């Protein structure tokens, strides 16, 4: 479950 | 003397103790509601750590002054009473009692003086939109906030002004939600993060009959957010102490591949699939071709799913897609189904690059409201 | 061979899946048999204490049993858009439920590890309308104990006096009976029915397609059997216990007589008592010839009052036939449950002294009778 | 809160 491009977080 | 005596409408008082007792929950005996009546109004305020109410409501009245009961008590006394006009009058030592034809309740008052009175807002912006266009963008981005409370900066929705545009983003790291309007006036670019819980008050607030075909007026600070709905409904929010993600980045800038599909056979197609799947693997399968779709999933132990829609130009069960290479990318089906029912909409839009980039969501009749959804892995 | 094969309307099928998942609430773990043969779909559900099947019509293609997740079959059927579905059972790959545009396919269990009803050898049986069994049911469910160290107290008890088929409920503080005129002499018995299988043929009786009809019921020591409208049957266990005789709970004379517009008397009590605290749910009734107060209080919350004047008018009737002033406290809850129980214009309340239990019966249904306790006020 | 008289429970 890949996360959307936050940096940090993703 | 000065003790308030006041005639109301039922319905409109039942109204506004709704709106009074939703706005102060939180994570309800304990809450209070400052009754005022001055100048043909009754003023009812209700208030906790991180909103402000205020709603004014014409009533007849009799003598001013103020006093404050238990929200609670007051709504559930009122609720229930038949006549379509009620008096309120505070009787000191016998307490607030609300009169109808045939009865009589009297509530314990607290002090006035122990009540806090509204905080001021020196706005960095100011700008009135009709409650229509406030609704859709709240609707639009309501449902993609995070609930991951140490994630503080994600948890409200990013109302901003950009180059004219009052706009609301919103995203939990899996899903993007973007809705806008375009403002008349020239002003100033400025944003801030109004929490959950005081935007689903005010999209309550924008929905009332009596308001959704008017205006709320907005007014953005650095510490706090001020809405005066029609005139007569003020709501004062503090903000989320923290800083919005760059979301620009997250919009794909180009893509290899484009569905058009009809909104609505998507997602029933999309939920019913998702039924047969397990909390462990919340994931259907898009099998893309140009000729057909076939949306699938599996649940351990349960069994699985597969529905085929054929390529169709015919509106109602419209399926397009410009790509003589297959693909087959996975969705979480809620982050799906969460954009599918935001917009009114006959076709829908995605965009899709590779298996494990976001894809884009797009409304060809709504172009004011983006989606960006991660895949999953299947 | 044998490997199911039919095709089912889907609203029917929705519905007969609406009663199988209801009747196992206490559920993922629940399955559902499925039976095709002669003509029909067999859908049997079951817990600890109760089993239900029902038969519905079908085109069967191919007989055979096999059993699947309930909640898994009932929510997706909801979701399925065609008028009709075909249910085929192709073994390894299991249950197949396939649309016009979608199939699903569900892992199936032996059907040797489901149970069948239990076979029973009926010493009593008779045959009442739905609508007179679904009355008695639904003019004493609510006054059933909810408290479990009450073992006798926890269901209905059905049970015949002469030719009169009674059902009555208490907790100890109200009594309901409620009752029926039988066809032919038939032997005294008596059984109490849990709660939960009152409920749910209720809810069976109650459907539009068996409203209007009959159900049988067949009595055996430790069970008791429905058959409603021939195509749906229910066999449920017993609770194990006595339920007290009731009869000197009713009062046999009273000092005083209340008639008052049901509405209105109701609407007034739920009202006066949005005021109370948990602590004491109760309403005082100041009763007088010329008004009646009905008062409470809640502590740190405030009090009320309202007042029904008298009245000849039947939106408002209120006759109190009395020169003594009584004031009488009863639980609101009590006092609604028997009011919402039977639709009648007036209702009648027959008092003694405030610490003695008021009879309460409506004009026009003569066979509902109800008792409640007062509460100290 | 008097109760109807069950024997024993009241």
């Amino acid at each position: 479950v890949p996360t959307l491009p936050l940096v940090p977080x993703g | 003397h000065h003790m308030l005596k006041l005639i109301v409408e039922t319905k409109t008082l039942v109204q506004s103790l709704g709106f009074a007792s939703s706005v102060v929950e939180k994570r309800p005996e304990y809450a209070n509601i400052k009754l005022s009546a001055k100048d043909g109004n009754l003023e009812l305020s209700s208030t906790n750590m991180d909103l402000y109410l205020s709603q004014k409501i014409a009533v007849q009245v009799v003598s001013e002054g103020e006093c404050t009961v238990s929200t609670k008590t007051l709504n559930d006394i009122v609720r229930k009473l038949p006549d379509s006009e009620l008096t309120l009058t505070d009787l000191g030592t016998t307490g607030l009692e609300i009169k109808g034809k045939n009865c009589k309740f009297n509530l314990f008052t607290l002090p006035v003086s122990s009540f806090p009175a509204m905080d001021s807002i020196n706005p960095e912006a100011s700008f009135k939109i009709s409650c229509t266009d406030f609704a859709k963008i709240i609707e639009s981005t309501k449902f993609s906030i995070s609930l991951d409370e140490t994630r503080y900066n994600l948890n409200g929705v990013y109302l901003h002004i950009k180059d004219k545009e009052f706009c609301s983003a919103s995203t939990d790291g899996h899903r993007l939600s973007i809705s806008w309007v375009t403002l008349e006036k020239q002003i100033k670019n400025f944003g801030v993060i109004l929490p959950q819980k005081s935007a689903e008050e005010i999209l309550k607030i924008v929905k009332d009959p009596k308001n959704i075909n008017e205006d709320i007026e907005i007014l953005l600070s650095s510490n706090k957010i001020k809405f005066i709905c029609n005139e007569n409904t003020s709501m004062l929010s503090k903000l989320i102490d923290g800083t919005f993600p760059d979301y620009s980045t997250f919009i794909p800038e180009s893509s290899s591949s484009k569905l058009v599909i009809n909104r609505k056979m998507f997602a029933d197609s999309i939920e019913r699939i998702a039924i047969i799947t397990v909390e462990k693997f919340r994931a259907v399968k898009l099998s893309l071709s140009r000729e057909t779709l076939e949306i699938s999933a599996v649940g351990e132990a349960r069994g699985n799913a597969k529905e085929v829609i054929n390529s169709s130009q015919d509106k109602e069960s419209f399926y397009e897609y410009n790509s003589d290479e297959s693909l087959a990318i996975g969705f979480n089906p809620q982050y799906l189904e969460d954009v599918l029912k935001a917009v009114k909409s006959d076709v829908v839009e995605l965009y899709f690059s590779d298996v494990s980039a976001p894809v884009l969501i797009k409304f060809p009749e709504n172009p004011k409201d983006i989606f960006v959804v991660m895949p999953v892995k299947v």
